[PDB]
Parts: structure tokens; sequence; C-alpha cells
């Protein structure tokens, strides 16, 4: 009731200085990626399209900023009440499809790394055209409404019954097409990641345990520090071979094993001289089979070292975090509206904490630019 | 000198249950561990190689993972047949072949 | 069927000599090793020595080395075992065992056939 | 979902427009009623729920009764004295105003 004035009263201030930051964040990121990165890569074309659907949403967002403040009020007529809710929700679904195509390329080119930037802008243009066209609701039914007999209006949703089934549709398809579909797809091409990753780990921890128990034998002429350096490499060795990334790796390590058996043999007898010069001949194998995929290791895990990757994860983890506050809610709403739920709280709780799930929802929109400088060190200097 | 520990003593359980044995090494054998049964008055029969692959001609109850130096031996229904004595085994090198210390279901 | 069977127990005082052989049929010695893995009576299993025929590596248990002298014959498919100078900890049921060799699956398998066993005393 | 009636009568009569509306339309959503003149938008003609006392249109205050029932789920609209340019198309609205502001229409009874 009138007790959340209080508090609403400082919805507007956040809503300005979200746009402020944003309005200059971003239109640095925006320059930044133009200039200094030149868009030489298609993590750098879908990074920057979300940058411009950023100054796109922000641009409208001082609307609300006055409308909240003016307590819904809305003075700046229909045809701005039909393109500022159409951009809120176009940002919405811009930024959903932007993120997913990013965690799919990301997927692609540290998983299978194999003109993709035309098809990148291709891609861009097609997610715009998706959004606008999945903000059509908000192109049709928001209209501006005259509250009473008073003058006040409101860009209030006109759901015009008889005639409409979309109350339902409109609270499900922002949870499934905004939120569910691409979560799906999301965290289906980061757990192949994590895979990709784990495989890639384990060959490059194993082959250490070798390196660094190779090194040992050398250093040590005790008879018996040879044998503990060599058992160590043989269960090294045979734990590698199943670190898939065919015939050839599994070739590759079967005569490997093959020369540390050969240097076990004469260790047990005391040839501490004969065990190193067996042991020497590792490298020599190492250099024809399994160097060539103990680079796509280390290339692998390089990825990780990239500060594009560090970006990606931030922007994507932030906005799944800060969307699940109004996304759960909203299905709150999907429910009530089909009478599943008829209890005045659960209505209250879903009217009253929905003001600041649409500012939570929405914060991460000036914070796409903070995770720019935090993470990317090349971005600092820019 | 790899020292291969079995926790169950002597496991106790009646038919039908779902008894599991965990072996623990010294050091790392990847995954070179076997798992025998011991009918009292014969020779072992292998049931699990490389720590996660069934034996030949051995009924589908007996499973075994591997957990970094864990390794389990899971019988998913104790048949009356299944009470004997089972051991441990890691084979990492012919000359660093050290068994377990014995489980015997009852 | 491949099988293998043991020979050569008996009773001796300890500091004695014994001939225990494991025969093998079905395989052959020369592409597989024969282990030797006992047990004392109510103890667990224990490993012993082993034979690479092909590469004609040897080796023993600590408890063992430099006790007992281990030796195969490819051409009658069977192993041999010599026991010298016993103790009372000797005494045990003698197994031999087979094992594949590295290249492939059979090192995978382990111990997959073990022999009757027989029993040695002090 | 959102129901209406009513019909047409000679100048000077009495008819009771009624608008059901469900269990979620009514309880917490100012049902009320637009009159939409030919050659005119919709404008304000009652409500009588939503938390706020009833309002009338200056116009019709005088022979205007809109009513409910906390039974059946409904709301009426009670005219007495039709005459004038009372004719038009009757929309019944319950709107809600919130932070996603909705406004339930219903399919018009042309009254003459
Ligand atoms: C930071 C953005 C604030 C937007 C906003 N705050 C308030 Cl308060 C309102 C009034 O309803 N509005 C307008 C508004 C609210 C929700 C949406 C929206 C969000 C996601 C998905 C769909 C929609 C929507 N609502 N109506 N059409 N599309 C659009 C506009």
């Amino acid at each position: 009731a009138g007790r959340h004035n209080y508090i609403f009263v400082m919805i507007p201030t956040l809503y300005s200085i979200i746009f402020v930051v944003g309005i200059f964040g971003n239109s640095l990121v925006v320059i930044v990626i133009y200039f200094y990165m030149k868009l030489k890569t298609v993590a750098s074309v879908f990074l920057l399209n979300l940058a411009l659907a950023d100054l796109c949403f922000l641009l409208t967002l001082p609307l609300w900023a006055v409308y909240t403040a003016m307590e819904y009020r809305w003075p700046f007529g229909n045809y701005l009440c039909k393109i500022a809710s159409a951009s809120v929700s176009f940002n919405l679904y811009a930024s959903v499809f932007l993120l997913t195509c990013l965690s799919i390329d990301r997927y692609l080119a540290i998983v299978h790394p194999m003109r993709t930037m035309l098809v990148a802008k291709v891609t861009c243009i097609i997610i715009w055209l998706l959004a606008g066209l999945a903000s059509l609701p908000a192109i049709i039914h928001r209209n501006v409404f005259f509250i009473e007999n008073t003058n006040i209006t409101v860009c209030a949703f006109h759901y015009e019954s008889q005639n409409s089934t979309l109350p339902i549709g409109l609270g499900l398809t922002k949870n499934i097409l905004g939120f569910l579909f691409p979560f799906l797809i999301i965290l289906t091409s980061y757990t192949l990641i994590w895979k990709a990753l784990k495989k890639a780990y384990d060959l490059e921890d194993n082959w250490e345990t070798l390196n660094d128990n190779l090194k040992v034998i050398e250093k040590a002429d005790n008879a018996a520090q040879v044998k503990d350096a060599l058992t160590k490499m043989r269960a090294a060795a045979l734990d590698a071979q199943k670190a898939t990334p065919m015939k050839d790796f599994r070739h590759g390590f079967d005569i490997l094993v093959g020369q540390i058996d050969d240097a076990l043999k004469l260790a047990n007898e005391g040839k501490v001289k004969e065990a190193q010069a067996a042991a020497e001949q590792l490298k020599t194998t190492r250099n024809a089979y399994i160097q060539k995929y103990l680079e796509r290791a280390r290339s692998t895990l390089d990825k990780l070292n990239d500060d594009i990757f560090k970006i990606i994860m931030a922007i994507v983890l932030f906005f799944f975090f800060s969307w699940i506050p109004h996304q759960i809610f909203t299905f709150l709403d999907v429910l009530i509206q089909l009478g599943i739920i008829r209890d005045c709280r659960i209505a209250d709780i879903v009217d009253t904490a929905m003001p600041i799930t649409i500012c939570i929802a929405y914060f991460n929109n000036c914070l796409n630019p903070l995770f720019y400088g935090f993470l990317g060190k090349k971005f600092k200097r820019y | 000198d790899i020292q291969m520990t079995q926790s169950p003593s002597s496991l106790s359980a009646s038919v039908g249950d779902r008894v599991t044995i965990t072996c623990r090494a010294s050091q790392s054998v990847s995954s070179a561990v076997a798992w025998y049964q011991q009918k009292p008055g014969k020779a072992p029969k292998l049931l699990i190689y490389s720590a996660s692959s069934l034996y030949s001609g051995v009924p589908s109850r007996f499973s075994g993972s591997r957990s970094g130096t864990d390794f389990t031996l899971t019988i998913s229904s104790l048949q009356p047949e299944d009470f004997a004595t089972y051991y441990c085994q890691q084979y990492l090198y012919y000359s660093l072949v050290t068994f377990g210390q014995g489980t015997k279901v009852e | 069927e491949v099988q293998l069977v043991e020979s050569g127990g008996g009773l001796v005082q300890p500091g004695g000599s014994l001939r225990l052989s494991c025969a093998a049929s079905g395989f052959n010695v020369v592409d597989f090793s024969l282990h030797w893995v006992r047990q004392a009576p109510g103890k667990g299993l224990e490993w012993v020595a082993y034979i690479s025929s092909s590469s004609g590596s040897t080796s023993y248990a600590d408890s063992v080395k430099g006790r007992f002298t281990i030796s195969a014959d490819t051409s009658k498919n069977t192993a041999y075992l010599q026991m010298n100078s016993l103790r009372a900890e000797d005494t045990a049921v003698y197994y031999c065992a087979r094992w594949g060799y590295w290249p492939g699956e059979p090192w995978w398998k382990a111990f997959d056939y073990w022999g009757q066993g027989t029993l040695v005393t002090v | 979902l959102v129901e209406s009636g009513g019909g047409l009568v000679q100048p000077g009569g009495s008819l009771r427009l009624s608008c059901a509306a469900s269990g979620y339309i009514y309880s917490r959503y100012r049902m009320g009623w637009y009159r939409q003149a030919p050659g005119k938008g919709r404008e304000f003609v009652a409500a009588i729920s939503g938390g706020s006392s009833t309002n009338y249109a200056d116009s019709v205050k005088g022979r205007f009764t809109i009513s409910r029932d906390n039974s059946k789920n409904t709301v009426y609209l009670q005219m007495n004295s039709l005459r004038a340019e009372d004719t038009a198309v009757y929309y019944c609205a319950a709107y809600k105003i919130d932070s996603n502001p909705r406004v339930y229409w219903g399919q018009g009874t042309q009254v003459t």
C-alpha cells in the first residue's frame, strides 16, 4: 500500500545510476571493441552487439525512471508506451540469444578448434530480427490507459479478452524462450566444455608426473630411487592412456609403457647406469607419437588463459543469476492467473517483489562493462 | 612396495543384500586393480579386471568402480553362492603385485 | 580349455629342498608369465616370484629374494621353483598363476587362471 | 475471461448490464464499465471494486448504479434513465495498476 512508497521512491534513483553507468561503460566497450580489437574474431562481434543492445535499452530506460518516480503516471503517450516496453522486452530476448550464441561459440572454439566473421554478422542480424519478433506483444498490446475518470495515464498491458489467449502465453513465452530454452543450450554447451577440459587436463597432469619422475632418475643413482621414480611413471603412463581427447594415441602409449617396463627390468637387478639409459628413450617416444597429442592438451587449456573466456563466463553467469528472481516470480504470476493459487500472501509477494526483480533483472545491463576492466587485463590499457 | 588396504575386515550380510568392499592403495596404481573370490579349499577366481571390467563367465552381480585411489567392488544381489573371501589385488607391474587382506562375506 | 596344475608339495624339515613344478596346458609359457602366489594357512594371498620366459626376466619377493630359485621350461610347458633354506613362515599353499604380456588386453586381465594349489610344510 | 450482457430498450427505460468475471479478475482487480460511443473513444462509466470507493462518470451519476455479488462472481450495471446519447457499446474492463499494469477488456454489448 502506501508503505511501499518509501522504498519505491529510491527505485528511480537506482534506475538513473544504472542508466548513467551503462551509457558510459557500454559506450566505452563499443569504442574499445571497434578500435583496439578491430572485430578480428567472432567473439568480438557478439560482444559488440550485446553492447549495442545495452545502448538501445538504456536509451529508453529514463522513461521508466520518471514513470516509477511519478508513481505510474506515464505522460509520454501511446507512441512511446508501445516502444519503450518493446525496447525492454527486446533487450531481454536479444541479450539472452546473444549469450547463447556466445556460449555456443566458446564451445565450438575450445572443443572443435577448426570467414566465420561474416557468419557471425549474419547470425547477429538474425538474432536481432528474432528478438524484435519476440517483442511483438509489447508492440501490439501495450497501450496508454486512462485510470478511472481522472487524467492519470498508465502504460498498461491491454489483455483484450474474448480475442486473446495470450495472458497465459506472455508469462510463459518469457519464462521459456527467454530463460528456459536458452539455459539448456548454454548449460549443454558449457558442460561439454568441462568434459573437453577434463580430458585435456588429465593428459597434461599425468604427463607432468612422467616428466618430474624422469628428472628424478637422472639426478639419483641410489638403485632404489630409480625404482620409486619408474613405478610412478608407469602408473602415470597408464592413466594418461585413458585420457582420450584413435589408434595412434593408444599405440603411442603402448610403446611408452613398454620402455618403462624395460627400464624397470634392470632397476631390479641393480644396473643403475643402464636404468636411465632406457628411461632416456622416453623422450624419443614422446617426440614421435605423444607430442602431437600433447600440444592440443596445452592449447585447449590455454583458452582458459584468454580474457574472452573470463569475460563471457562472468557475463553469462550474472545474467542468469540476476534473472532468477524475476523469472521465478513471473512463473508464480502465470500460476496465479489460471487459479492454481488463491492466496492473498502469494498475490501480495508477487505484486510487491516484482518491482525489485525487474530492477535486479536489468541490473546486469550496467554491469557488463565492469566485467571487461575487471577481468580483461588487456582491456585495462585499451 | 604399493601397500593395498581393504576396509571391511569381515562383512556380514544376508541373502539379497547389496554389499560393497572398498580398497585403498598406498600410491596411485592407475586402474590396475583386480578382484578375486576364494571359496574355502579352492583357488581364487578372478571377477573384475582393470577395476571396472567384468570377467568372462561371471554373473553381472559383481560391479567395480574406481575413484582415484579408491577401488570398490559391488554385488547387486547377494546370492547364497556368493559367500566367500574376496581378495583385492593391484598389478601395476609384474614384481609390484600386492593383494588385499580379505573380506569374507558372512 | 586352459588349466594349470601344481606338484612337488610335501613335508620337509626347515632347510630342505622341494621342486614345486607348475605344469601348464592349453596355452604356452612363451606367451605368458607364470607367477607364484602363496598364502599361509588362514592368511591372505602373498606374491612370491614370477618368470618372463619371452624376456628371460625374473624377480622375487623381498622376504623371498636370495632364498628360492625359480625357472621355467617352455619345452614341457611347465614351470619350476626351487626351495632353499626353508623356515617356519615358508609354510603355505602355493598357487601358480598366469598373466599376459603388456601389449594388448591379456595384461589387463591379471591372474585370470590360477593353479590347483600345492601345500608346503616346514 | 470477462463476460458481458444486456441489450436494447426504448428511451427512458432501464436494464441491468451484467458482467461476470473469474475469481482472479474479480477479487484483486478494479472492475469497471467503459462506454465507447460511435465515432468516439471509450470513456469511464462506472467501477465498483479494487480496494477503492465506487466511482461514476459525472454525466451518469444521476441514473447509474454499478453493483457486485460476492457469490456468483459477477458485476452488474444498473442504468435507470437511458436517454440522450447513452446509445453506445459498453465494455466491462477490470484494470489492476501495478508494475505490470493490465486491463482485461470484454466483448461489447450494443445498447440503444
Ligand atoms: C528496467 C526496465 C523497467 C521496465 C518497467 N518498469 C516498470 Cl515499473 C514498468 C511498467 O510495467 N516497466 C515496463 C515494462 C515492464 C516489463 C517488460 C517486459 C520484460 C520482459 C519481458 C516482457 C516484457 C513485456 N511486458 N509487456 N510487454 N513486454 C517491458 C516493459
